[PDB]
Order: C-alpha cells, then structure tokens, then sequence
C-alpha cells in the first residue's frame, strides 16, 4: 500500500509515470517501473542496477526498440498494466516476508524480480543483469549499510 | 492504490 511507501519509493512511482509519458505510452508497465527505479538514482534499487552496468539511457533505448515509441503523449494519470500492479502488490509481499514495516525502492525491485516475466525482466536480461543477480545485489545492500544505518 | 499514480 502506498501509505507504507517511503518518500523515495513514492518518487519511483511518480517518475515511472513521467517515463511512460515521455515514451508516449498509455500504460505504466514494469519497464516504466524499472525506469523510475533508475531515474530515482539514490536508493538501494538504483545502486543495485548501476552495479550491474544498467543505465537509464540503455533501458530507454531497449524499451523503444522492444515496444516502440508511442504516437501521442498521454495526459493525466497513466494507468498501471496488470503486471505493474502485480509488481507493486509483490513489493508489499516482499517487505512482509522480510519482516519490514515499510516499502522502499528495494522492495519494488524485489517484487519486479519476483514476478520475473514482463518487459523489465526481458530488458534486464538482454542488458546483462540476470534477475537472480539483481536480487542478490539488493539483499547485499540491505544486509550491509542499510542494517548498519538501522543499528546506529 | 492500485490504479494509477499514487492511487
Ligand atoms: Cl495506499
Ligand atoms: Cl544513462
Ligand atoms: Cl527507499
Ligand atoms: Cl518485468
Ligand atoms: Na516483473
Ligand atoms: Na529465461
Ligand atoms: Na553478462
Ligand atoms: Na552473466
């Protein structure tokens, strides 16, 4: 639920919508969630993806090559695809399974990996970030400086 | 939640 999202995780969603709009896409899919995670730039998700060599411009290029740029930019809110909804539901599940009381960028990316079957997943693999490796990078950051920060 | 945006 968005009430439990951190400020940074809410920004991921807002940026995902902007990324769909700039591509003239009429639904926010997992590929746009991925773009929002990268565009946010500072959280666990962005750091994990950067560490595997994934870039904002590379993902944008792949989305344009796989889906195609749309024809007119939509106005207003852009609805989630069914799969993007599933990913956001899984972000909540991932936090619950870990025992966490918040939803951060880490959990959005973990939910994306857990669903594992949409355009973001296709793009990640094509660009050299295996889904299991993305998950490992996220978990390693959680076990490291995130746990350190919580203990201080 | 869970439609679009932060809804
Ligand atoms: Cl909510
Ligand atoms: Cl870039
Ligand atoms: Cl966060
Ligand atoms: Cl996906
Ligand atoms: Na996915
Ligand atoms: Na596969
Ligand atoms: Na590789
Ligand atoms: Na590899």
């Amino acid at each position: 639920m968005f009430e439990r999202f951190t400020d940074r995780a809410r920004r991921v969603v807002v940026l995902a919508q902007e990324e769909a709009r700039m591509l003239n896409h009429n639904y926010i899919g997992t590929e746009h969630i991925l773009l929002g995670l990268i565009h946010e730039g500072e959280g666990v998700a962005a750091k994990s993806l950067e560490s595997l060599g994934i870039s904002l411009e590379g993902v944008r290029s792949q989305v344009e090559e796989i889906i195609g740029q749309g024809q007119q930019a939509p106005s207003g809110h852009i609805p989630f695809t069914p799969r993007a909804k599933k990913v956001l539901e899984l972000s909540l599940r991932e936090a619950l399974q870990l025992g966490h009381n918040y939803i951060g960028t880490e959990h959005i990316l973990l939910g994306l990996i857990r669903e594992g079957e949409g355009v973001a997943a296709q793009v990640l693999v094509k660009l050299g970030a295996e889904l299991t490796r993305v998950r490992q990078q996220v978990i390693q950051l959680l076990s490291g400086y995130k746990l350190a920060a919580a203990l201080e | 939640x869970l439609y679009a945006x932060l809804x």
